[PDB]
RNA sequence: GGUUGAAACACGACCUGAGAAA
Protein backbone atom coordinates (compact mmCIF):
# COMPACT_ATOMS: atom_id res chain seq x y z
CA UNK A 1 0.00 0.00 0.00
CA UNK A 2 1.63 3.30 -1.37
CA UNK A 3 1.48 6.58 0.44
CA UNK A 4 -1.80 9.18 -0.83
CA UNK A 5 -1.41 12.52 -0.51
CA UNK A 6 -5.31 14.20 -0.69
CA UNK A 7 -5.19 18.22 -1.45
CA UNK A 8 -8.06 20.22 -0.42
CA UNK A 9 -9.00 22.32 -1.90
CA UNK A 10 -9.23 21.31 -5.51
CA UNK A 11 -9.91 25.31 -6.23
CA UNK A 12 -10.26 28.20 -4.75
CA UNK A 13 -11.33 32.00 -6.26
CA UNK A 14 -9.20 34.61 -4.18
CA UNK A 15 -8.76 38.28 -4.52
CA UNK A 16 -5.01 39.92 -4.21
CA UNK A 17 -3.75 40.80 -0.46
CA UNK A 18 -5.75 37.27 0.49
CA UNK A 19 -4.05 35.05 3.16
CA UNK A 20 -4.84 31.77 1.42
CA UNK A 21 -4.27 27.86 2.79
CA UNK A 22 -3.79 24.66 0.70
CA UNK A 23 -3.72 21.41 2.94
CA UNK A 24 -2.18 17.88 2.17
CA UNK A 25 -2.32 14.62 4.43
CA UNK A 26 -0.67 12.18 3.66
CA UNK A 27 -2.17 8.46 4.19
CA UNK A 28 0.42 7.41 6.26
CA UNK A 29 3.48 8.76 7.58
CA UNK A 30 6.03 10.11 5.49
CA UNK A 31 8.27 12.35 8.04
CA UNK A 32 9.17 15.48 6.67
CA UNK A 33 9.63 14.62 2.67
CA UNK A 34 6.88 17.11 1.35
CA UNK A 35 7.49 19.85 -0.82
CA UNK A 36 4.96 22.01 -2.91
CA UNK A 37 5.00 22.91 -6.02
CA UNK A 38 3.79 25.81 -8.31
CA UNK A 39 2.50 25.34 -11.90
CA UNK A 40 1.56 28.28 -14.52
CA UNK A 41 -0.91 26.72 -17.23
CA UNK A 42 1.35 25.56 -20.62
CA UNK A 43 4.27 25.68 -18.08
CA UNK A 44 6.60 23.55 -16.03
CA UNK A 45 5.93 23.41 -12.37
CA UNK A 46 8.77 25.34 -9.92
CA UNK A 47 10.07 24.04 -7.26
CA UNK A 48 8.32 26.47 -3.43
CA UNK A 49 9.02 24.88 -0.30
CA UNK A 50 10.73 21.82 0.08
CA UNK A 51 11.44 19.16 3.22
CA UNK A 52 8.15 20.45 4.67
CA UNK A 53 8.69 23.81 6.06
CA UNK A 54 11.65 24.83 3.95
CA UNK A 55 11.90 28.10 1.76
CA UNK A 56 13.46 27.30 -1.62
CA UNK A 57 16.03 29.71 -2.89
CA UNK A 58 15.03 32.36 -5.02
CA UNK A 59 11.01 31.94 -3.46
CA UNK A 60 9.30 35.20 -1.80
CA UNK A 61 8.97 34.80 1.73
CA UNK A 62 5.06 34.95 1.30
CA UNK A 63 4.94 30.99 0.47
CA UNK A 64 5.21 28.84 3.83
CA UNK A 65 4.67 25.43 4.63
CA UNK A 66 4.46 23.50 7.88
CA UNK A 67 4.08 20.52 9.14
CA UNK A 68 1.22 18.93 11.52
CA UNK A 69 2.08 15.30 12.00
CA UNK A 70 0.77 13.78 9.04
CA UNK A 71 -0.94 17.47 7.98
CA UNK A 72 0.94 19.63 5.37
CA UNK A 73 -0.14 23.22 4.91
CA UNK A 74 0.97 25.57 1.80
CA UNK A 75 0.34 29.49 2.87
CA UNK A 76 0.49 32.35 1.00
CA UNK A 77 0.49 35.04 3.37
CA UNK A 78 -0.87 38.01 0.84
CA UNK A 79 -1.62 37.09 -2.51
CA UNK A 80 0.52 38.57 -5.70
CA UNK A 81 -1.30 38.87 -9.04
CA UNK A 82 1.57 36.33 -10.10
CA UNK A 83 0.41 33.61 -8.04
CA UNK A 84 -2.28 32.46 -9.67
CA UNK A 85 -2.08 29.22 -10.11
CA UNK A 86 -1.93 25.18 -9.85
CA UNK A 87 -0.09 24.19 -6.58
CA UNK A 88 0.76 20.75 -5.51
CA UNK A 89 2.27 18.88 -2.66
CA UNK A 90 4.33 15.75 -3.17
CA UNK A 91 6.11 13.08 -0.77
CA UNK A 92 9.48 11.76 -1.47
CA UNK A 93 9.19 9.60 1.55
CA UNK A 94 9.31 6.25 0.24
CA UNK A 95 9.19 5.21 -3.43
CA UNK A 96 6.28 5.52 -5.08
CA UNK A 97 6.51 9.06 -5.02
CA UNK A 98 2.97 10.26 -5.38
CA UNK A 99 1.54 14.15 -5.67
CA UNK A 100 -1.51 15.60 -4.48
CA UNK A 101 -4.57 15.94 -6.99
CA UNK A 102 -3.56 19.92 -7.20
CA UNK A 103 -5.49 23.34 -6.21
CA UNK A 104 -6.04 25.91 -8.80
CA UNK A 105 -5.92 29.24 -7.70
CA UNK A 106 -7.74 31.95 -9.65
CA UNK A 107 -8.23 35.56 -9.10
CA UNK A 108 -11.52 36.78 -7.88
CA UNK A 109 -12.88 40.15 -9.31
CA UNK A 110 -16.51 41.61 -10.17
CA UNK A 111 -19.12 39.92 -11.75
CA UNK A 112 -18.87 41.00 -15.20
CA UNK A 113 -21.54 40.33 -18.12
CA UNK A 114 -20.46 38.29 -21.14
CA UNK A 115 -20.63 40.16 -24.93
CA UNK A 116 -22.30 37.70 -26.61
CA UNK A 117 -22.04 37.04 -30.39
CA UNK A 118 -23.26 34.66 -32.92
CA UNK A 119 -21.23 33.75 -36.42
CA UNK A 120 -23.07 31.86 -39.39
CA UNK A 121 -21.15 28.95 -40.97
CA UNK A 122 -18.96 30.62 -43.78
CA UNK A 123 -20.14 29.35 -47.54
CA UNK A 124 -16.84 26.99 -47.88
CA UNK A 125 -18.08 25.25 -44.77
CA UNK A 126 -21.63 24.17 -46.19
CA UNK A 127 -19.50 22.59 -49.50
CA UNK A 128 -17.99 20.47 -47.25
CA UNK A 129 -21.41 19.10 -46.20
CA UNK A 130 -21.15 20.61 -42.93
CA UNK A 131 -22.67 23.37 -40.59
CA UNK A 132 -20.93 25.05 -37.57
CA UNK A 133 -22.96 27.12 -35.93
CA UNK A 134 -20.63 29.37 -33.27
CA UNK A 135 -21.79 31.28 -30.18
CA UNK A 136 -19.10 33.46 -28.54
CA UNK A 137 -19.53 34.63 -25.17
CA UNK A 138 -16.74 37.62 -24.79
CA UNK A 139 -15.06 38.25 -21.39
CA UNK A 140 -17.01 37.71 -18.48
CA UNK A 141 -16.71 36.66 -14.78
CA UNK A 142 -17.49 33.99 -12.56
CA UNK A 143 -16.77 31.36 -15.26
CA UNK A 144 -20.22 29.58 -15.03
CA UNK A 145 -22.51 30.48 -17.45
CA UNK A 146 -25.75 28.75 -20.06
CA UNK A 147 -25.46 28.54 -23.25
CA UNK A 148 -28.90 27.35 -25.07
CA UNK A 149 -29.30 26.54 -29.07
CA UNK A 150 -32.68 27.51 -30.39
CA UNK A 151 -33.39 26.46 -33.90
CA UNK A 152 -36.92 27.53 -34.43
CA UNK A 153 -37.53 27.68 -30.94
CA UNK A 154 -36.50 24.10 -30.80
CA UNK A 155 -34.37 23.41 -28.34
CA UNK A 156 -31.05 21.81 -29.13
CA UNK A 157 -29.19 19.03 -26.71
CA UNK A 158 -26.19 16.62 -27.41
CA UNK A 159 -25.06 18.71 -30.61
CA UNK A 160 -22.79 21.22 -29.20
CA UNK A 161 -19.66 21.92 -27.69
CA UNK A 162 -18.48 23.94 -24.97
CA UNK A 163 -14.92 25.74 -24.39
CA UNK A 164 -13.60 28.13 -22.09
CA UNK A 165 -10.51 29.82 -21.98
CA UNK A 166 -7.81 29.95 -18.88
CA UNK A 167 -8.78 33.19 -16.91
CA UNK A 168 -6.98 36.09 -18.60
CA UNK A 169 -3.78 37.87 -17.36
CA UNK A 170 -5.32 41.25 -17.86
CA UNK A 171 -8.77 41.67 -17.05
CA UNK A 172 -9.19 38.24 -15.26
CA UNK A 173 -11.97 37.32 -17.30
CA UNK A 174 -13.26 34.21 -18.89
CA UNK A 175 -14.59 33.67 -22.13
CA UNK A 176 -16.84 30.73 -23.57
CA UNK A 177 -17.71 29.80 -27.59
CA UNK A 178 -19.91 26.96 -27.90
CA UNK A 179 -20.43 25.49 -31.60
CA UNK A 180 -23.69 23.79 -32.96
CA UNK A 181 -22.50 21.19 -34.99
CA UNK A 182 -25.25 20.05 -37.71
CA UNK A 183 -24.86 18.44 -41.24
CA UNK A 184 -26.08 20.45 -44.25
CA UNK A 185 -29.15 17.75 -44.66
CA UNK A 186 -30.30 19.18 -41.39
CA UNK A 187 -29.03 23.13 -41.24
CA UNK A 188 -30.99 23.45 -44.48
CA UNK A 189 -34.03 22.18 -42.74
CA UNK A 190 -34.64 25.36 -40.20
CA UNK A 191 -34.41 28.72 -40.80
CA UNK A 192 -33.84 30.86 -37.60
CA UNK A 193 -30.52 30.03 -35.46
CA UNK A 194 -30.65 31.77 -31.99
CA UNK A 195 -28.14 31.51 -29.06
CA UNK A 196 -29.65 31.88 -25.74
CA UNK A 197 -26.94 33.20 -22.92
CA UNK A 198 -27.76 33.43 -19.21
CA UNK A 199 -25.66 34.57 -16.59
CA UNK A 200 -25.80 36.10 -13.14
CA UNK A 201 -24.22 39.82 -14.51
CA UNK A 202 -27.14 39.91 -17.17
CA UNK A 203 -30.59 40.93 -15.57
CA UNK A 204 -32.12 38.99 -18.66
CA UNK A 205 -31.34 36.16 -21.22
CA UNK A 206 -29.67 37.73 -24.19
CA UNK A 207 -30.04 35.92 -27.28
CA UNK A 208 -28.56 36.47 -30.93
CA UNK A 209 -29.87 34.81 -33.28
CA UNK A 210 -29.69 34.39 -37.05
CA UNK A 211 -31.00 33.23 -40.79
CA UNK A 212 -29.56 31.14 -42.88
CA UNK A 213 -28.80 33.61 -45.78
CA UNK A 214 -29.78 36.49 -44.21
CA UNK A 215 -26.87 38.43 -44.78
CA UNK B 1 22.12 27.94 -16.99
CA UNK B 2 21.00 24.86 -15.61
CA UNK B 3 18.47 23.09 -17.89
CA UNK B 4 16.45 20.29 -18.83
CA UNK B 5 15.15 19.46 -22.68
CA UNK B 6 12.82 16.67 -22.94
CA UNK B 7 12.68 15.06 -26.69
CA UNK B 8 11.06 12.00 -28.53
CA UNK B 9 7.48 12.61 -28.10
CA UNK B 10 5.08 12.15 -30.57
CA UNK B 11 2.01 10.46 -32.05
CA UNK B 12 2.10 6.79 -30.94
CA UNK B 13 -0.22 3.39 -31.64
CA UNK B 14 -1.36 1.40 -28.68
CA UNK B 15 0.88 -1.13 -27.39
CA UNK B 16 3.80 0.36 -29.26
CA UNK B 17 7.30 1.76 -28.26
CA UNK B 18 8.69 5.19 -27.37
CA UNK B 19 11.94 6.50 -26.02
CA UNK B 20 12.10 9.67 -24.71
CA UNK B 21 14.81 11.31 -23.85
CA UNK B 22 16.17 14.43 -21.41
CA UNK B 23 18.82 16.40 -22.13
CA UNK B 24 20.59 18.13 -19.13
CA UNK B 25 22.88 21.28 -19.42
CA UNK B 26 24.42 23.53 -16.64
CA UNK B 27 25.27 20.23 -14.68
CA UNK B 28 26.07 16.84 -14.52
CA UNK B 29 23.39 13.90 -14.21
CA UNK B 30 25.76 11.42 -12.52
CA UNK B 31 25.64 13.83 -8.93
CA UNK B 32 21.79 13.66 -8.93
CA UNK B 33 18.52 11.68 -9.66
CA UNK B 34 16.44 12.39 -12.44
CA UNK B 35 12.78 11.92 -12.19
CA UNK B 36 9.86 11.61 -14.64
CA UNK B 37 6.81 12.85 -14.07
CA UNK B 38 3.91 13.05 -16.82
CA UNK B 39 0.69 15.58 -16.41
CA UNK B 40 -2.21 13.96 -18.60
CA UNK B 41 -4.43 16.81 -20.84
CA UNK B 42 -6.68 18.89 -17.79
CA UNK B 43 -5.08 16.75 -14.88
CA UNK B 44 -2.34 16.66 -11.97
CA UNK B 45 1.01 15.55 -11.74
CA UNK B 46 2.08 11.40 -11.80
CA UNK B 47 5.34 10.72 -10.76
CA UNK B 48 6.44 7.46 -13.44
CA UNK B 49 10.24 6.89 -12.28
CA UNK B 50 13.31 7.53 -11.25
CA UNK B 51 17.35 6.37 -11.38
CA UNK B 52 19.56 7.14 -8.73
CA UNK B 53 22.95 9.25 -8.71
CA UNK B 54 25.74 6.91 -8.07
CA UNK B 55 23.85 3.03 -7.15
CA UNK B 56 21.74 3.35 -11.21
CA UNK B 57 19.06 2.13 -8.79
CA UNK B 58 15.74 3.07 -10.40
CA UNK B 59 12.05 2.97 -8.88
CA UNK B 60 8.56 2.88 -11.28
CA UNK B 61 4.80 3.90 -10.52
CA UNK B 62 3.00 1.15 -10.08
CA UNK B 63 1.16 1.94 -13.46
CA UNK B 64 4.32 1.92 -15.30
CA UNK B 65 6.37 -0.72 -13.98
CA UNK B 66 7.61 -3.46 -16.42
CA UNK B 67 6.49 -1.55 -19.47
CA UNK B 68 8.70 1.36 -18.57
CA UNK B 69 12.43 1.65 -18.31
CA UNK B 70 14.40 4.65 -17.06
CA UNK B 71 18.23 4.77 -17.86
CA UNK B 72 21.04 7.71 -17.44
CA UNK B 73 24.35 8.15 -20.00
CA UNK B 74 26.19 10.11 -17.58
CA UNK B 75 28.35 9.98 -20.88
CA UNK B 76 25.83 11.75 -22.86
CA UNK B 77 25.04 13.55 -20.13
CA UNK B 78 21.53 12.28 -20.68
CA UNK B 79 18.33 10.00 -19.10
CA UNK B 80 16.23 8.12 -20.90
CA UNK B 81 12.67 6.39 -20.60
CA UNK B 82 12.18 3.91 -22.41
CA UNK B 83 8.25 3.33 -23.11
CA UNK B 84 6.89 -0.01 -23.88
CA UNK B 85 2.94 -1.31 -24.18
CA UNK B 86 1.69 1.77 -24.51
CA UNK B 87 -1.92 2.57 -23.41
CA UNK B 88 -4.39 5.44 -23.61
CA UNK B 89 -3.71 6.07 -20.42
CA UNK B 90 0.29 7.05 -20.92
CA UNK B 91 -1.10 10.11 -23.04
CA UNK B 92 0.50 13.03 -21.31
CA UNK B 93 3.39 15.74 -21.46
CA UNK B 94 6.35 13.77 -19.71
CA UNK B 95 8.63 16.03 -17.76
CA UNK B 96 11.97 15.24 -16.90
CA UNK B 97 12.76 16.73 -13.29
CA UNK B 98 16.41 16.82 -11.35
CA UNK B 99 15.97 16.12 -7.63
CA UNK B 100 18.04 19.03 -6.41
CA UNK B 101 20.76 18.48 -3.83
CA UNK B 102 20.34 17.38 -0.15
CA UNK B 103 21.67 19.75 1.68
CA UNK B 104 20.43 23.19 -0.72
CA UNK B 105 16.46 21.53 -1.75
CA UNK B 106 16.52 18.17 0.42
CA UNK B 107 13.69 15.97 -2.03
CA UNK B 108 12.18 18.18 -4.26
CA UNK B 109 12.60 18.60 -7.69
CA UNK B 110 14.46 21.95 -8.21
CA UNK B 111 14.43 22.29 -12.20
CA UNK B 112 12.10 20.63 -14.92
CA UNK B 113 12.12 20.41 -18.28
CA UNK B 114 9.97 22.18 -20.96
CA UNK B 115 8.37 18.41 -20.85
CA UNK B 116 7.27 16.92 -24.50
CA UNK B 117 3.44 15.83 -25.28
CA UNK B 118 3.25 12.10 -25.99
CA UNK B 119 -0.20 10.72 -27.45
CA UNK B 120 -1.07 7.27 -27.34
CA UNK B 121 -3.80 6.50 -30.59
CA UNK B 122 -4.56 4.52 -33.39
CA UNK B 123 -6.65 7.62 -35.04
CA UNK B 124 -4.75 8.73 -38.42
CA UNK B 125 -2.83 12.52 -38.28
CA UNK B 126 -5.31 14.99 -40.23
CA UNK B 127 -4.77 18.59 -40.87
CA UNK B 128 -7.34 20.58 -40.02
CA UNK B 129 -9.96 22.53 -42.27
CA UNK B 130 -9.72 26.51 -41.56
CA UNK B 131 -13.06 28.51 -41.58
CA UNK B 132 -13.94 31.67 -41.10
CA UNK B 133 -16.08 33.35 -38.57
CA UNK B 134 -17.17 36.86 -40.24
CA UNK B 135 -18.01 39.95 -38.56
CA UNK B 136 -21.42 40.57 -38.10
CA UNK B 137 -21.15 44.54 -37.43
CA UNK B 138 -19.76 47.13 -39.94
CA UNK B 139 -16.65 49.24 -40.26
CA UNK B 140 -19.08 52.12 -38.85
CA UNK B 141 -21.38 50.48 -36.67
CA UNK B 142 -19.11 52.54 -33.88
CA UNK B 143 -18.71 49.51 -31.53
CA UNK B 144 -15.86 46.32 -31.10
CA UNK B 145 -16.42 43.71 -33.71
CA UNK B 146 -15.66 39.94 -33.34
CA UNK B 147 -14.43 37.66 -35.72
CA UNK B 148 -12.35 34.73 -35.95
CA UNK B 149 -11.18 31.15 -36.65
CA UNK B 150 -12.92 27.86 -37.13
CA UNK B 151 -10.21 25.00 -36.92
CA UNK B 152 -12.07 22.16 -37.45
CA UNK B 153 -11.15 17.92 -37.56
CA UNK B 154 -7.71 17.30 -36.78
CA UNK B 155 -5.18 15.18 -35.21
CA UNK B 156 -3.21 15.55 -32.55
CA UNK B 157 -2.44 18.17 -30.43
CA UNK B 158 -1.62 20.33 -30.49
CA UNK B 159 -2.52 23.56 -33.20
CA UNK B 160 -0.95 26.74 -33.03
CA UNK B 161 -3.38 29.85 -34.00
CA UNK B 162 -1.89 33.45 -34.40
CA UNK B 163 -3.31 36.82 -36.09
CA UNK B 164 -1.38 38.64 -38.69
CA UNK B 165 1.74 37.09 -38.45
CA UNK B 166 1.63 37.43 -34.34
CA UNK B 167 1.07 40.87 -35.07
CA UNK B 168 -2.13 40.99 -33.65
CA UNK B 169 -2.02 39.70 -29.72
CA UNK B 170 -4.27 41.65 -27.77
CA UNK B 171 -7.83 40.92 -27.43
CA UNK B 172 -7.41 37.62 -28.94
CA UNK B 173 -8.57 34.65 -27.86
CA UNK B 174 -7.80 31.09 -28.65
CA UNK B 175 -10.12 28.34 -26.90
CA UNK B 176 -8.88 24.96 -25.91
CA UNK B 177 -9.45 22.13 -28.24
CA UNK B 178 -12.34 19.96 -27.58
CA UNK B 179 -12.66 16.16 -29.30
CA UNK B 180 -15.82 15.49 -31.34
CA UNK B 181 -17.77 12.61 -31.37
CA UNK B 182 -16.01 11.93 -34.41
CA UNK B 183 -12.56 11.22 -32.89
CA UNK B 184 -10.85 14.94 -34.13
CA UNK B 185 -10.12 17.79 -32.48
CA UNK B 186 -11.49 21.80 -33.05
CA UNK B 187 -11.17 25.01 -31.62
CA UNK B 188 -12.06 28.61 -32.08
CA UNK B 189 -9.72 31.73 -32.08
CA UNK B 190 -11.72 34.79 -31.98
CA UNK B 191 -10.77 38.58 -31.83
CA UNK B 192 -12.36 41.76 -30.52
CA UNK B 193 -10.98 44.65 -32.80
CA UNK B 194 -12.93 48.25 -32.97
CA UNK B 195 -15.02 48.41 -36.03
CA UNK B 196 -13.55 51.04 -37.45
CA UNK B 197 -10.27 49.27 -38.14
CA UNK B 198 -12.11 47.04 -40.97
CA UNK B 199 -10.72 47.95 -44.36
CA UNK B 200 -7.51 50.01 -42.89
CA UNK B 201 -6.90 46.92 -40.73
CA UNK B 202 -6.60 43.04 -42.84
CA UNK B 203 -7.45 40.34 -40.45
CA UNK B 204 -5.26 37.41 -41.09
CA UNK B 205 -5.16 34.21 -39.02
CA UNK B 206 -2.13 31.78 -38.86
CA UNK B 207 -3.07 28.50 -38.31
CA UNK B 208 -0.43 25.73 -37.78
CA UNK B 209 -0.53 21.99 -37.14
CA UNK B 210 2.90 20.66 -37.09
CA UNK B 211 1.91 16.84 -36.73
CA UNK B 212 0.22 16.72 -40.04
CA UNK B 213 2.57 19.61 -41.54
CA UNK B 214 -0.17 21.77 -42.68
CA UNK B 215 0.15 25.89 -42.36
CA UNK B 216 -3.05 27.87 -43.49
CA UNK B 217 -3.56 31.21 -43.84
CA UNK B 218 -7.14 31.97 -43.95
CA UNK B 219 -8.64 35.70 -44.76
CA UNK B 220 -11.39 36.53 -42.58
CA UNK B 221 -13.48 39.31 -43.99
CA UNK B 222 -16.34 41.01 -43.45
CA UNK B 223 -19.22 38.90 -45.61
CA UNK B 224 -20.32 40.74 -48.80
CA UNK B 225 -24.07 40.57 -47.66
C1' G C 1 18.28 4.12 11.67
C1' G C 2 20.08 9.24 11.69
C1' U C 3 23.54 12.74 9.52
C1' U C 4 26.55 13.68 5.55
C1' G C 5 30.09 12.98 0.98
C1' A C 6 26.95 16.50 -5.64
C1' A C 7 24.68 10.30 -2.61
C1' A C 8 16.48 8.23 -0.08
C1' C C 9 18.86 2.29 -2.06
C1' A C 10 24.02 0.47 -2.89
C1' C C 11 29.07 2.62 -1.40
C1' G C 12 32.55 5.94 2.06
C1' A C 13 32.73 8.67 6.51
C1' C C 14 30.48 10.20 11.09
C1' C C 15 26.58 9.74 15.16
C1' U C 16 23.37 6.79 18.30
C1' G C 17 23.25 1.91 19.87
C1' A C 18 24.77 -4.81 22.42
C1' G C 19 24.48 -4.75 17.24
C1' A C 20 23.15 -0.20 11.72
C1' A C 21 20.02 -3.61 13.19
C1' A C 22 19.76 -9.91 8.08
Amino acid sequence: SDIQMTQSPSSLSASVGDRVTITCRASQSVSSAVAWYQQKPGKAPKLLIYSASSLYSGVPSRFSGSRSGTDFTLTISSLQPEDFATYYCQQSYSFPSTFGQGTKVEIKRTVAAPSVFIFPPSDEQLKSGTASVVCLLNNFYPREAKVQWKVDNALQSGNSQESVTEQDSKDSTYSLSSTLTLSKADYEKHKVYACEVTHQGLSSPVTKSFNRGEC
Amino acid sequence: EVQLVESGGGLVQPGGSLRLSCAASGFYISYSSIHWVRQAPGKGLEWVASISPYSGSTYYADSVKGRFTISADTSKNTAYLQMNSLRAEDTAVYYCARQGYRRRSGRGFDYWGQGTLVTVSSASTKGPSVFPLAPSSKSTSGGTAALGCLVKDYFPEPVTVSWNSGALTSGVHTFPAVLQSSGLYSLSSVVTVPSSSLGTQTYICNVNHKPSNTKVDKKVEPKSC
